[PDB]
């Protein structure tokens, strides 16, 4: 189906390299890079929610990082 | 009549003083036009034939890795080569291992390897371009009056009909006149082009099986790709996002192409609306067009005609068709020929008054047989009514009860143009206007706000909708200041967004 | 071909039902619910830092919430 | 020796007295273990081959639909229903269509509609149970004595080499003893029941491709699936995985299968170990044994041999072999017989101090022929040193230079031991383990926090312990109370854990 | 002698209790040796040649583009591909160009444009790997005594010498024990290994022109290089460094390539050391041994001889050998035959007594022809002091007068010795190096103070250096604190690093 | 290539003169002065910049000799 599970969430720590390890460093991390240059106006959405969600600034940079790491996996 | 039967159909009444009356055809749904002495013609969006598609990139998702090879390389003694790296179908990845005196060198250290592979790509993915200027809408149209049921979808036979017609919209000449026989010409004034955004949509192809997939999403896709205007063996770009390298510890890499791709991007799409293909033209299943509808030159059909003399029977009993109105087919016995059926909606039948509106304006026997079986559509109030079909004492009258009420069809005109604006958005304003001061400022503050909104959140799920929109519920419960109402007003345009699906 | 990016995201919004509607509303539901039921001492870790976090008794609430649906994503 | 190119190779010196010391043999680290007074062994985990798999659940990937029907009712004329309903080896799903008097029906409202299609699947994936009294750990060893430099890969000949074993560890046998003839016998007292957790393990099978499989992910996959063996044509439990039924907005139910989910779950199992197959027995390439060595039956051989007397000669200039220690390959010109090579490393010619020690405990010509070419392994001090060879006026000397510092290797080999420690957790601590109230209480303070973070966060990949490692460095930089090495040991203890990989 | 006439002439002299002295003998310069009652030797480091070098990338510098071609498709129809795209050994562009009606187009837009030219490199630089194991370092060596002065830089002929004899240093046997015939035995006990940090250099090949390029230099070359392990047509990795791909205003995409980067390069190897090549050997002509004299066996010849009795003559009157020291040729005319030279130093004649040291040790007339020219040197006090040579009545004085003073000579040697230690670094603790608790701990603090210079500023050019050396010198005026010893031990070790070049 | 690195970074410092070093006491002296003799009004600009910056009146001369030696080679 669609829901498949990672099987990340339980990778073997080992000694060798799992099946896709070079493929996991840049896995999530272009997939907010290609999500928020194609969606740029979300960025600037959620900062606008970062900065009326927290009371001090050091917790609406927290949010406006985790808005848009939500947002481009959609949970 | 082609509309009757289904559950979105729309009635459109009231114009710019009975010249033209402005509508959305969209692709599911039906459209009823009927207007104050001109005949209630149904009208529906069939198909989009997207002709010329011209191909763009075509990825692979299923490859095979055919004849490989390894070249080792001591250390500091170079770097490591094959002959076949300088061989653009061969997949290549240079690695560090460990070298040392048991793996023939000289020199402990790390050594340098390199693997290649020949990619060779079974089976690929073909995306094909749209262009605007290459679609045809056909309309198919169907007016009310001499038909009975075995013409609601009955198609064979239309040139001749003279009661339905296609009209086929491509944007060369998008404004059209359908020559419908005694009841003038439809005029239409389409919009062929503010469609479907056709500009921004592409024509997947996988394992005969098409998409509309989206510009944006299909030059993302991270699969090996030949450039479409390859048509020799492909050059494959991005080879090495099927084949993966692993090297174990030592003098040691393998290689292994990833698996078939095909049930990968199936869950991939998800948003993408799928369409068939009868050639090289992709039919659609979906859409909507913008088209005006120039009444000027339909007339309504036997004004002339006289009435019946007696004898109608039933053929089916009436029935309720989803919406409120009731449809009737009778059987008229007799040969009076092109004669009109005295049809109306008898609350208190002796005085015999009308009660409610026809919807088959001027309902007609054409046919001068004595038993031409013909159908009617008639809308009767909430409330007992009796639904008087003759003159005399050979009339039928049958009690009919509509099951609702006035403030029930009110809500349900409220979510029918709720479910419409988050459909269309911008075009829903123009589903019945006839040109205001109103209903083209509210599409025009309704235009600026959906290209900011389009643009602001724009790329979310439906999913996420209910996520932001429960976290501006947050904002629109707390937070009291000025915004919010910008903090609710992005309640429900995100939450009713994501459900009405 | 590991990060084949959603096209839920610019999804054609139409009459017609699109490639996978009826497997869309509760697809993101059962990544959480499946990573929660088999990883279930995070919502103890997703806590211990909302609570570090939180500086109003529903902002806390937030961040539990936004913990975890990162972390079943990983993005 | 088998050991001296690898990059990871671990010394393990000092004993219990001699008696024994606790290894753990990982399956791409190698393991040189010596004593004051036992020859030099290098101890390898080459294979783990798990026998005769009976399987569990076995998912469909690729499925195919074969020939459907279909069957629709009025409305309130009854309920749609196939013959074939009621068979399991068909997947059905109902729905209510828009159904009026086009349709051939004489009632309006919703319809009722079965779709039927046989589910067929093409291929399918098997997931194979891993007994833990299946295993059959190879440990192959070699001894650090009558070698040189085309004995460390050659495998050629180890039953009637006597440097060379293998030691074949099943949990049925769980100890062995490799006789090592001259040396004595290496005594082994494995773990091999407490290795890599295999009760949380299966073994996928995949288009000939196999793997190691998690228990937990496995059982979670939403494919169609059966019981065990059956390879016929099997019951196939939640099939709706791969087919889709689609409506459209009429009678249309179309039904279609998800294509090749082998990609969707090659990119699924993104942490699982490629593992291979040699017919019934699976070798595995990774895991981790946990090897008591018992030596008190190991002998140095050639403590009697006399000193060697005339004309070595440097075949193979020496080179360092990835750690600072210096192979060094010697060929003793004389027929003197079974003697014994005189060999340090010396800073200055006219005293000749012993400044660095020897790895090859006890070097030894063994060979009475004329040319006997033997290879050593030294590790001298950092900075300048010559590898004296022989003793009187023809001895052969060589200049090394071991570039690095005291202070440098400490901290080479704390990266080293949180590197294992990263990869084992509590077995790390039982790597050169003599047993005590340190590296016996330090592991059980171990196995608590081992257990308070595999059940805690436990379940992140490596991009979410970095973000959420980072979301407890700010922490770490606030919250003035008691609970900051509670996050910041958990700061270090969550980047490190998957930074070192 | 070889080492008299030379300008960067060291003098090491006192010893570890007469047995042996550590001596640091660099390329350019020369290092004379002298002990009790024992010859005075001079020893040359001439020739380092690197042996038998294996080729790393060889990067192109003058590139060259054959036949070229483009194809471009129009707006919304794909990328653009030529087939020769497909090959390797040409290089290759997309753009996107203006593409209209004017154009043969259809569709006003950015129409991609493609272009291939063909890469061939016409001109290509070569960098070898230099390996310490194949250093051979040459170490010529001269005794003083019986020769005059066409034996200085004549060499033709010194196996058969007797006072004359090479000895060759490989890293295998860096050790040597020179016949010196008469002499004794000097005893080599080089360090070969640790001399011009060679496992971080390479060997350039330009034209036939040869640098001793660095390792992290020349793997930061942006130009198009092959592996050293091609040997056919080569591949060309990172072609796009000598193409230029520049487009109109229009359709044109134009390439042109650029020029020969040969001189573009010889000011980017601003530090590189110029070597050559006679053969397949490196020859260079810089570097430094690190040799320890033994000099244990290494006797006085001719003590047993008896005085010359008669007439000696100055031919080339004597001179001053840009240190203080005296060559002083004699001619001595008569039949003794091997007799000894009786010479010394002084101020008087009334004494006689020999104030100055003598340089060449024992000074011996070997042949027993009648007029046999012969050499001295001697080291006069400073001031006016006579060469008395000879006995008796006809013996011959010269006046001489050297000029300078004991603390001019030990600010000469401070200079000396410190830009000694500006080019050697540590090493330069151990030139006279007995082996103490002194010149063991100041190398020690000088080697961490080396560490923490060459990884913490260490990549300073000339000009950077003063340039930070004169900020830290105003640092050193201001900020007045504890670390002002920190910001001007930084600026001699900054400027002076830079001004003694 | 156009940035072809420096070798005087790694110089080998052995008794012997380098390829150039007769050139390298006026190479980027020479370059220095010949940019500051093309547009001499930047120094106008320099000590504006460097006025404004630190305001010492010895933190205000190295920032005018650090943007001065910064704008010739553009770094």
């Amino acid at each position: 189906a669609v829901t498949l599970p990672s099987h990340s969430t339980r990778k073997l720590q080992t000694r060798s390299q799992t099946w896709l390890e070079s493929r996991e460093y840049t896995k999530h991390l272009i997939r907010v890079e290609n999500w928020i240059f194609r969606n740029p106006g979300f960025a600037l959405a959620a900062a606008a929610i970062a900065w009326l969600l927290g009371s001090s600034t050091s917790q609406k940079v927290i949010y406006l990082v985790m808005i848009l790491l939500i947002a481009p996996a959609y949970s | 009549i082609r509309c009757i039967g289904v559950s979105n159909r729309d009635f459109v009444e009231g114009m710019s003083g009975g010249t033209w009356v402005d509508v959305v055809l969209e692709h599911g749904g039906c459209v009823t036009v009927m207007a104050q002495d001109k005949p209630t013609v149904d009208i529906e969006l069939v198909t989009t034939t997207v002709s010329n598609m011209a191909e763009v990139r075509s990825y692979c998702y299923e490859a095979s890795i055919s004849d490989m090879a390894s070249d080792s390389r001591c250390p500091t003694q170079g770097e490591a080569y094959l002959d076949k790296q300088s061989d653009t179908q061969y997949v290549c990845k240079r690695t560090l291992v460990d070298r040392g005196w048991g793996n023939g060198c000289g020199l402990f250290g790390k050594g340098s390897l390199v693997t290649c592979a020949k990619f060779a790509c079974s089976k690929k993915m073909t995306g094909k371009s749209i262009q605007p200027e290459n679609l045809e809408y056909r309309i198919m149209l169907s007016v009310h009056g001499s038909q009975h049921s075995g013409m609601i979808v009955n198609d064979t036979g239309h040139e001749t009909d003279e009661n339905r017609a296609k009209v086929e919209i491509t944007p060369n000449s998008p404004r059209a006149e359908a020559t419908l026989g005694g009841f003038g010409s439809l005029g239409l004034d389409c919009e062929p082009r503010t469609g479907l955004d056709f500009s921004d949509l592409y024509y997947l192809t996988m394992n005969n099986k098409h998409w509309l997939v989206h510009k944006e999403w299909f030059h993302d896709i991270p699969l090996p790709w030949h450039a479409g205007a390859d048509t020799g063996t492909p050059h494959w770009n991005n080879k090495e996002a099927l084949v993966e390298f692993k090297d174990a510890h030592a003098k040691r890499q393998t290689v292994v192409v990833l698996g078939s791709q095909e049930g990968a991007v199936h869950t991939a799409l998800a948003g993408a609306l799928e369409a068939e293909m009868d050639g090289a033209k992709g039919r659609l299943s979906s859409g909507h067009l913008k088209c005006r509808l120039k009444m000027d030159k339909l007339r309504l059909k036997g004004v002339s005609y006289s009435l019946c003399t007696a004898a109608f029977t039933f053929t089916k009993i009436p029935a309720e068709t989803l919406h409120g109105t009731v449809t009737v087919e009778v059987q008229y016995a007799g040969t009076d020929g092109p004669c009109k059926v005295p049809a109306q909606m008898a609350v208190d039948m002796q005085t015999l008054t009308p009660v409610g509106r026809l919807i088959t304006a001027n309902p007609v026997i054409t046919e001068s047989t004595e038993n031409s079986k013909m159908m009617l559509e008639l809308d009767p109030p909430f409330g007992d009514s009796y639904i008087v079909i003759g003159v005399g004492e050979k009339k039928i009258t049958h009690h009919w009860h509509r099951s609702g009420s006035t403030i029930g069809k009110a809500f349900e005109a409220t979510v029918r143009g709720a479910k419409r604006m988050a459909v269309l958005g911008d075009t829903a304003w123009d589903f019945g206007s006839v040109g205001g001061a109103l209903n083209s400022l509210g599409k025009g503050i309704h235009q600026i706000f959906g290209a900011a909104f389009k643009s602001l959140f724009g790329g979310m799920s439906w999913f996420s909708q209910i996520l932001i929109g429960t976290l501006l519920m947050w904002l629109g419960l707390n937070t009291k200041n000025g915004s919010i109402s910008l903090m609710c007003l992005a309640l429900g345009g995100v939450l009713i967004f994501l459900s009405t699906a």
